[PDB]
């Protein structure tokens, strides 16, 4: 397919890996009695291994010659579940964290003792501000348009050139 | 007059100061203006003498903090007992100590980490643990997990008691300084009470509980059939069945016919053939004799009854024609400086840990310890590291004494004064000794590598060539081998088989056999002498040049810990005694690393291994130490490269955590070099550009970011260096030893 | 109780609690939804 | 190849960062605004102002040599 | 193998040298008035943005490359 | 007029004989122990004391210590091998930290530190920017 | 420029260059740097006050 | 010998003079500041270059500057 790869549900090496992993787990399980907690734990590991291999098989994941899933991250939507959608989630979460941190720092910058509020967090203000993170991109846009996001150079210290 | 003086309600109990970080320091109390404040807060937290100028307050803080440490230690011991009681295969291991692998840690099934639950035997999966808990518990007479649960419960109770005692003796009943300055009474109590009564009571446990239980367990009795421990107390007939002299009772003890107790108080020496450990009857006799010795020692000093010695008098009398006033002033130093006492006590405790490591390998005290090669390696290595750190700390606190608590007026023409007066001679001669040792000891190896590379094996320093036999060590070994019949006539066997004798075999594995010393042992022992001498050079230079030097005449005014005195005079970086501790730590790491590598390779090559019933010995690494350890190439190939196989091939097995930790320790060790090789000017300049980017978006902390201080840069670099190197050796040793055990 | 709450509001205590909570929810998500090599389910 | 190439890019970027910061701060910085009066190579500016070890541009060269060696490795 | 390694190490040394001599030029030869408002001076004018963005790129590459290697391990 | 001192290995070397030596004198009002900068403790004499040292910095460290004894009359000299003496400290009979008329300013530049010329502007002149 | 005035710093070698401080006092005796300015943040030496000439300061509103 | 320069931002606080371990600096009369005195370095032949004077100076940027130069016995702090 892409890059001369093949679907893991069509890869002989992938299925060989599944069989090998299950066989080693069951060989370990064969040393105990059927009702021993080691045996039950090993058989649950076997089930989880089989479920994982099956989940990768039913997915769109592609596989190289080694029989391991490879990720496609050139921007195609047909593989968006591998980089694009997780990337969307990460950007959303990280922007939330950063926006609420910046907002809290700017809010306590005008308190009686700004430095004290950085080592001893005002928890009520922090929780209130953290709950506002979900609209961080809209807030960021409004801050950018209203000239509150970006400062002027004349107001920022620099060293002699 | 030895009296108890206590002030009541000394300090209020309140959470106010918990909300005022840095309250203990006048400067740090004003609050942070830069991130440096934060680091300073942790650095000065337990520096009590800088938080107050009253010695009584420092003593009170130290006493309560000691209680806190005791509470933590009890919590740790209680946790180990609880994990033995609920997450171990101790019961199964009791039935077959030889084939079942000891395990007292279990991991939860998450993200695949359950692979770490090894197939250790006994219908149990977990991590193979190497701290020796099962052997110790079996030696104590513990046969059930319920006994372990009760020991853990008591550990929790004692931890709470220590915590309350610390709170009580800081906040409710704080002793006066006059109470603390009771060296005579403290020595009397700690010798006679703590050490003497401790030994006597432990001997009581061993005689009454541990001895009969182990005699039964060795005889092949099942743990589920052995009588409960209190039955041995309430049934003198039960003991009379095992040790017949108990049928006479205590009549011989008070009659003086102590020979009657020869059946349970012995002097056998050697090892128990079934267990591979010391005879428990020898250990009981040992603890009883020690208890007597300590109780005697605890009546030497005068407290309240006229009789006894005054330490100051004894010290003052010991002076000669070479030493001026001699030991005068030492008593005042050791009763007014906590740093002087800590220097002595850290030096002693570290040296004792090293001694413990040696003695515990050569005379394995617990049953089935000797053939648990993983446990033996881990215990030796752990106690070596602890000892190295403690000796270096003793040096550091000696330097702190010199800077802060040394007064010229109280040390005129005494031993300390005269040492300071010939520091140049001392340091120059130690420097020369270090060069001589290093050149010769390491040049042996370099010469050998060059000769072997040039195809000239007959020109090497080796057994098969120019020989360097450790004849003095061999002479001592022969003397100790001949001791049992002649110079220790009542000993039935040698103190340790390492000196000579038969091979002690347990479950087909070698517990101990004679450790022969040749040219390779000569070379490695002189390497040890070299590394120790260099470490002493660095630390003694730090102590003797702590106050002053020809370079910086007023060092004491700069303090114990300062980065430098500027780039002048050619450059004065790392002239402080703290920097001498910093460099000595690297050298101690080098020394201990070599010592533990010597142990690992020598034991694998010449001691540990299998032994057929016929008598054929197969050592773990096939006796390659003698011809491979005499070159650096042999260490790189036959020790590191070869024995790293287990740690690097561990992926996909229960040992994979060791491969991961091996890699992570390499990573942290390399990460430390960024701090050690660089300087804070660069980092502060980079932080300026980063602060610019934050300011360009209208936000920046009022706690201004700062690169670490010079001294903190050094401290961080060294801490990560030690963590990385030691953790690498840790993973490597543990994977190797779990494979070979 | 105000002083104890202010101690709990200090930076290290709050970071320890917050990172423990975050680690806990990551662990639980991986306990109930393991082996997510991408959003495939 | 993908992962090793991103490692190589890390090495190139960090080596460049050290060298570029050394060149661009060679004349001065907030910590040492008059650095140009002291030359390209000088030990430090002493323990004052928090400490100034490895502040010169030569020191940036010295730090970047380690990163160049690591990257080429 | 020897030829590739030899030439790559020499290239690294040459690149480090190029930046060292750029820094030396800035200390010893650069005249702000002769270069007033030119591209060379404007590099100095936005050195903070340049260094901060190079730092961001380095941190991103390091975090994610090391993270992917460790996850795989 | 030497203080009571049993000697040490930290004292002066051949340089004191062939290059230069330093001497510090002072008046004490009682016998008191002090710390030798070269290592060890010595006993000041009641009256005048004289001490020889290898470096000026050692003499000044000792004088700083003497100040803690309330002793302010110490004088510091340099002695050359020929026997010529230089009176060094306090140079004019007044401590340098106390402003004194008749002293002339040395090495002042009449501008803030940020106004030194650019290096590229004085190339091949043999001068530095801080000296021009 | 007077006492309590807020000023922007024009001295390039200053830690507070381009930043805002408050004029505490201005000496009226003919000294070279008469205006004493306090800042809310410390420099690398831990100080938060400095003396300036009047052409090194700009009033801000 | 090292070079020690005093710039006119000096406020005559006398801290550099008290910090100097080798007595290089002294206070001299001057009408440029409120304190009526300025630092001076008449004895740079004895300067070791420790930069304690710079550490002590309260102005921003420094009013006393030590530039290290030609080394002598005195500037290297040699007892030999
Ligand atoms: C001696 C030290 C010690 C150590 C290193 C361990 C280690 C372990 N124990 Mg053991 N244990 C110990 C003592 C110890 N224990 C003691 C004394 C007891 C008796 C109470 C036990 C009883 C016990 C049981 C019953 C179990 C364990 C288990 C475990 C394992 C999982 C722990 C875990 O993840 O919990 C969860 C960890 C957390 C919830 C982390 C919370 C951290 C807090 C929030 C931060 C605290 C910081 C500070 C104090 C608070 C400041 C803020 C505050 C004021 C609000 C781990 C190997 C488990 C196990 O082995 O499973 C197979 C298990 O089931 N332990
Ligand atoms: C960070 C510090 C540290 C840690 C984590 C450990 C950890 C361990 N130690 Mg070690 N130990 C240390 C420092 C440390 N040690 C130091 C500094 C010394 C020198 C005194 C020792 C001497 C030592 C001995 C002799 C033994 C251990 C043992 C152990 C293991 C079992 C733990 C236990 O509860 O045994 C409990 C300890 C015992 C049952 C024996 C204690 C016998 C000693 C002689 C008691 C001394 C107490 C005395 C009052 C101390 C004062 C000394 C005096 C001169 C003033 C465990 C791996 C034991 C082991 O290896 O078991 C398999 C073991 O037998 N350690
Ligand atoms: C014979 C009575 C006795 C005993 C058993 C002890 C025991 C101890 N004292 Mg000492 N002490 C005594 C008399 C005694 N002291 C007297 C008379 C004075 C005044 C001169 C002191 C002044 C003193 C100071 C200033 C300090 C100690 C400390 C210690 C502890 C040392 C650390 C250690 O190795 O503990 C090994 C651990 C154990 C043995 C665990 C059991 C602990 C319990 C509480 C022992 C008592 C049980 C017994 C049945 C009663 C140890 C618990 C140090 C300490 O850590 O205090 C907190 C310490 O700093 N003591
Ligand atoms: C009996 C043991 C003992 C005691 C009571 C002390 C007590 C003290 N030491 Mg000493 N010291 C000791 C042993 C001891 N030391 C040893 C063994 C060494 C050699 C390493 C030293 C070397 C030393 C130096 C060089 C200095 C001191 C200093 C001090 C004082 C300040 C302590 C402080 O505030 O640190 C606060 C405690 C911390 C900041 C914790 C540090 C954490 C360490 C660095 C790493 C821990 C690693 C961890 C175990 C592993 C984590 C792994 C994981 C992350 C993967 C205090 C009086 C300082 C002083 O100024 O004295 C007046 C000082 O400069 N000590
Ligand atoms: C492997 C790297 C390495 C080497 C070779 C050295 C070597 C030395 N260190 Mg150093 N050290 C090191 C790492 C190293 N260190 C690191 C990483 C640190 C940072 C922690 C330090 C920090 C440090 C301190 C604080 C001190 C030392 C000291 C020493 C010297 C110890 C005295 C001695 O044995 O001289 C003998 C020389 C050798 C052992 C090297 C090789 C000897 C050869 C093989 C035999 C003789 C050959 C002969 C000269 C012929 C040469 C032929 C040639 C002309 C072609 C020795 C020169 C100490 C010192 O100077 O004490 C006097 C000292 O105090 N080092
Ligand atoms: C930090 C975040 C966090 C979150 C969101 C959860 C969420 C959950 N936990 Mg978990 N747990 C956590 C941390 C967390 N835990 C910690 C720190 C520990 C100590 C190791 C545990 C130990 C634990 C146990 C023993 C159990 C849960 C269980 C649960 C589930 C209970 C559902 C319910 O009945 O309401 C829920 C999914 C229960 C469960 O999953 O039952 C099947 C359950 O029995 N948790
Ligand atoms: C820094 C690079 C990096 C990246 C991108 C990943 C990514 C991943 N790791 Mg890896 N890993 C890393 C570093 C990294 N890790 C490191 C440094 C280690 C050593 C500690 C590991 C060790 C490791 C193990 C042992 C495992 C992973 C697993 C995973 C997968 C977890 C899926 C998941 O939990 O989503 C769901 C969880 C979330 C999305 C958390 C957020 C939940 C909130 C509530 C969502 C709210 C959104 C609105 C994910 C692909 C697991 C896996 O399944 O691999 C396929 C797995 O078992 N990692
Ligand atoms: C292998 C060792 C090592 C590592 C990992 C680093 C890492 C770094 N160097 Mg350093 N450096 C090193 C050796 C190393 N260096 C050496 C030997 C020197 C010569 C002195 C230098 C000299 C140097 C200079 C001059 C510069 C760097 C810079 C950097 C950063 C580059 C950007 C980056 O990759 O961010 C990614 C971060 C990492 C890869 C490190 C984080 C590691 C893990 C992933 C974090 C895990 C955190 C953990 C969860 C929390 C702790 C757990 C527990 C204790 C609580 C990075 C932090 C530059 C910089 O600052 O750029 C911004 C820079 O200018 N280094
Ligand atoms: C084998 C162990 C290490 C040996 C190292 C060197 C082997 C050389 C032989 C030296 C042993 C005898 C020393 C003199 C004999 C001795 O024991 O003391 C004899 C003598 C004691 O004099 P007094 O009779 O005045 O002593 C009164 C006492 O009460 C002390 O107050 O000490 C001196 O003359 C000065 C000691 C410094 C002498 C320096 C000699 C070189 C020392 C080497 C470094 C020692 C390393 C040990 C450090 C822990
Ligand atoms: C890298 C390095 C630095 C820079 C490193 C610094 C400033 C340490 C940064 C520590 C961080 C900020 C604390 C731990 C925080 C985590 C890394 C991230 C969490 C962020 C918030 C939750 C606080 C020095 O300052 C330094 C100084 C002297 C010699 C060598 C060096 C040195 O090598
Ligand atoms: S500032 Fe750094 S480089 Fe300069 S002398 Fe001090 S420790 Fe050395
Ligand atoms: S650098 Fe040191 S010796 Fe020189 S003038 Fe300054 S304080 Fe005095
Ligand atoms: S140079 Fe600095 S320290 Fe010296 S008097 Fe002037 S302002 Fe004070």
């Amino acid at each position: 397919e892409i890059g001369g790869l093949t679907k893991c549900s069509e890869s002989a090496a992938f299925t060989k890996r599944l069989n090998a992993s299950v066989k080693k787990l069951e060989q370990r399980a064969s040393q105990y009695e059927a009702d021993s907690p080691p045996a039950l734990a090993l058989k649950q590991q076997v089930e989880r291994t089989q479920a994982r291999f099956d989940k990768y098989s039913r997915s769109e994941l592609l596989c190289g010659a080694d029989g391991l899933p490879h990720l496609v991250a050139d921007g195609r939507w047909s593989h968006a579940a591998e980089f694009i959608l997780p990337g969307f989630g990460f950007i959303y979460i990280s922007g939330w964290i950063g926006w609420v941190g910046r907002k809290y720092l700017r809010a306590v910058s005008t308190s009686a003792n700004p430095s004290e509020s950085e080592i001893i967090i005002n928890v009520p203000l922090a929780l209130k501000i953290m709950t506002t993170g979900y609209i961080w991109p809209i807030s960021a846009w409004q801050e950018l348009i209203s000239n509150d996001l970006v400062a002027v150079s004349e107001e920022i210290t620099v060293s002699p050139r | 007059n030895v009296q108890v003086f206590v002030e009541k309600d000394a300090v209020e109990t309140s959470f106010a100061k918990w909300a005022q970080p840095g309250h203990f320091s006048r400067t740090l109390a004003k609050g942070p203006k830069t991130t440096t404040w934060i680091w300073n807060l942790h650095a000065d937290a337990h520096d009590f003498d800088s938080q107050t100028s009253s010695l009584e307050e420092v003593s009170r803080k130290i006493f309560s903090a000691h209680f806190g440490q005791l509470a933590i230690i009890f919590l740790w011991i209680s946790g180990m007992h609880f994990h033995g009681a609920y997450f171990s295969n101790y019961s199964a291991w009791l039935t077959d100590p030889i084939s079942i692998k000891q395990s007292s840690q279990v991991v939860w099934p998450i993200v695949g980490q359950e692979i770490l639950n090894a197939d250790v035997g006994g219908n149990f999966q977990g991590i193979q643990t190497t701290s020796g808990w099962f052997q110790m518990w079996r030696a104590e007479g513990i046969t059930s997990e319920v006994e372990l649960y009760w020991t853990a419960i008591g550990g929790l109770a004692m931890s709470a008691i220590m915590l309350f005692a610390g709170w009580f003796h800081y906040h409710k009943a704080a002793p006066k300084l006059e109470w603390f300055q009771n060296a005579e009474s403290m020595m009397n109590h700690h010798l006679a009470g703590l050490l003497g009564l401790g030994c006597l009571s432990w001997s009581g446990h061993q005689i009454h509980i541990a001895l009969p239980i182990n005699k039964l367990l060795d005889a092949g009795v099942s743990p589920q059939e052995i009588p409960l421990p209190h039955e041995f107390l309430i049934n003198r007939d039960l003991m009379a069945q095992l040790y017949p002299s108990f049928s006479k009772g205590l009549a011989p003890f008070f009659g003086g016919n102590w020979g009657e107790y020869s059946d349970f108080l012995t002097f056998k020496g050697g090892l128990n053939p079934v267990t591979g450990g010391l005879w428990l009857s020898d250990i009981a006799h040992h603890h009883l004799a020690l208890s007597v010795l300590f109780i005697i020692a605890g009546h030497m000093y005068r407290t309240n009854w006229g009789i006894g010695h005054n330490m100051k008098e004894i010290l003052e009398a010991h002076k000669g024609p070479f030493t001026g006033e001699g030991h005068k002033g030492l008593y005042e130093i050791l009763t007014t400086s906590w740093h002087a006492q800590l220097a002595i006590n850290l030096a002693m405790m570290g040296s004792l840990s090293i001694i413990v490591a040696h003695h515990m390998y050569a005379m394995p005290p617990y049953p089935y310890l000797a053939t648990d090669y993983a446990t033996q390696l881990s215990l030796f290595t752990h106690h070596m590291w602890i000892g190295g750190f403690c000796v270096v700390g003793g040096a550091a606190h000696g330097a702190i004494f010199m800077v802060r608590d040394y007064t010229p007026a109280n040390n005129y023409n005494n031993l300390l004064d005269r040492v300071l007066r010939h520091r140049d001679a001392i340091i120059s001669h130690l420097n020369w000794v270090c060069i001589f040792l290093g050149c010769h000891a390491f040049g042996f190896y370099i010469h050998n590598d060059t000769m072997r590379a040039l195809g000239r094996p007959q020109d090497m320093f080796s057994d098969k060539a120019i020989q360097l036999q450790p004849i003095f060590a061999q002479w001592i070994q022969n003397i100790h081998l001949l001791a049992p019949g002649t110079t220790a006539p009542n000993a039935l066997a040698t103190t340790s088989y390492a000196f000579g004798g038969d091979v002690i075999e347990v479950g087909g594995k070698i517990a101990m056999m004679p450790i022969k010393l040749g040219t390779a042992d000569f070379m490695v022992h002189h390497i040890h002498a070299f590394t120790i001498h260099v470490t002493v050079l660095i630390l003694l230079k730090g102590v003797l040049y702590a106050r002053s030097s020809k370079l910086i005449p007023d060092k004491a005014n700069l303090g114990f810990r300062f980065p430098c005195d500027g780039p002048g005079r050619g450059g004065t970086c790392q002239s402080s005694s703290w920097d001498h501790v910093f460099l000595g730590l690297f050298w101690m790491y080098n020394s201990i690393s070599v010592v533990i590598f010597h142990f690992s390779w020598k034991m694998q090559s010449d001691v540990w291994g299998t032994i057929t019933p016929d008598g054929a010995i197969s050592h773990i690494t096939g006796g390659n130490f003698a011809q491979s350890s005499i070159t650096i190439n042999g260490w790189l190939r036959d020790f590191l490269w070869s024995q790293a196989s287990q740690v690097i091939q561990s992926y996909g097995s229960a040992s994979s955590a060791y491969g991961l930790i091996f890699l992570g320790a390499h990573f942290i060790w390399a990460f430390s070099l960024m701090f050690l090789f660089s300087g804070r000017g660069y980092w502060q300049e980079l932080i300026e550009s980063i602060v610019w980017a934050h300011n360009k978006l209208n936000f920046a902390p009022t706690i201004q970011p700062r690169a670490l201080s010079i001294t903190q840069g050094r401290a961080v670099g060294l801490a990560h260096y030690l963590l990385g190197g030691i953790g690498t050796t840790w993973a490597f040793f543990l994977a190797r030893a779990i494979s070979i055990t | 109780m105000n002083d104890f709450q202010k101690y709990l509001s200090t930076a290290p205590v709050l970071l320890t609690l917050w990172m423990t909570f975050t680690a806990g929810f990551i662990i639980e998500v991986n306990r109930f939804f393991p082996d997510m090599l991408g959003l495939y389910f | 190849d993908f992962l090793v190439h991103h490692a190589i890019a890390l090495g190139l970027h960090v080596t460049a960062l050290i060298l570029v910061k050394g060149a661009l701060d060679a004349r001065g910085s907030k910590l040492m605004p008059d650095k140009k009066d002291f030359g390209y190579s000088f030990p430090c500016d002493g323990p004052g102002r928090g400490g100034t070890c490895d502040i010169s541009a030569w020191d940036a060269f010295y730090l970047a040599m380690f990163w160049m060696l690591n990257t080429i490795g | 193998a020897a030829l590739y390694t030899h030439h790559q190490y020499i290239a690294g040394f040459l690149m480090v040298g190029a930046f060292a001599h750029g820094a030396i030029f800035f200390v010893r030869d650069y005249d702000p008035e002769l270069n007033k408002n030119n591209v060379l001076a404007r590099m100095l004018e936005h050195k903070e943005a340049i260094i901060s963005h190079l730092s961001w790129a380095s941190l991103f590459l390091g975090f994610h490359t090391l993270g992917l290697y460790i996850h795989n391990d | 007029p030497f203080p009571t001192f049993g000697g040490s290995t930290g004292g002066w070397l051949r340089a004191a004989e062939v290059e230069e030596k330093y001497a510090i004198t002072w008046t004490s009002t009682k016998e008191q122990i002090f710390e030798m900068p070269t290592g060890g403790a010595a006993i000041m004499r009641n009256g005048e004391n004289l001490l020889y040292l290898a470096r000026k910095e050692q003499c000044l460290a000792l004088s700083t210590q003497l100040r803690t004894f309330k002793i302010n009359d110490y004088k510091i000299y340099r002695i050359f091998p020929s026997g010529e003496v230089q009176y060094l400290h306090p140079k004019d009979g007044v401590f340098p930290e106390k402003v004194n008329p008749g002293r002339t300013s040395v090495n002042s530049r009449g501008f803030s530190i940020g106004k030194n010329p650019n290096p590229a502007s004085i190339k091949f002149s043999g001068i530095t920017t801080y000296e021009s | 420029i007077d006492r309590n005035s807020k000023v922007r710093i024009l001295r390039k070698e200053s830690y507070w260059f381009n930043q805002i401080g408050t004029v505490a006092t201005v000496d009226q005796s003919g000294i070279r740097y008469p205006a004493v300015v306090r800042f809310e943040s410390v420099n690398y030496a831990g100080t938060n006050t400095n003396n300036f000439a009047l052409d090194e300061l700009v009033e801000v509103k | 010998s090292h070079t020690v320069k005093i710039y006119d931002t000096c406020i005559g606080c006398t801290q550099c003079v008290r910090a100097c371990p080798t007595d290089v600096l002294e206070m001299v009369p001057w009408d440029g500041c409120k304190s009526g005195q300025i630092a001076s370095s008449p004895r740079v032949e004895d300067c070791v270059g420790c930069k304690r004077c710079e550490t002590a100076c309260p102005t921003d940027f420094l009013s006393v500057r030590v530039y290290l130069g030609a080394e002598t016995t005195r500037s290297l702090g040699l007892a030999y």
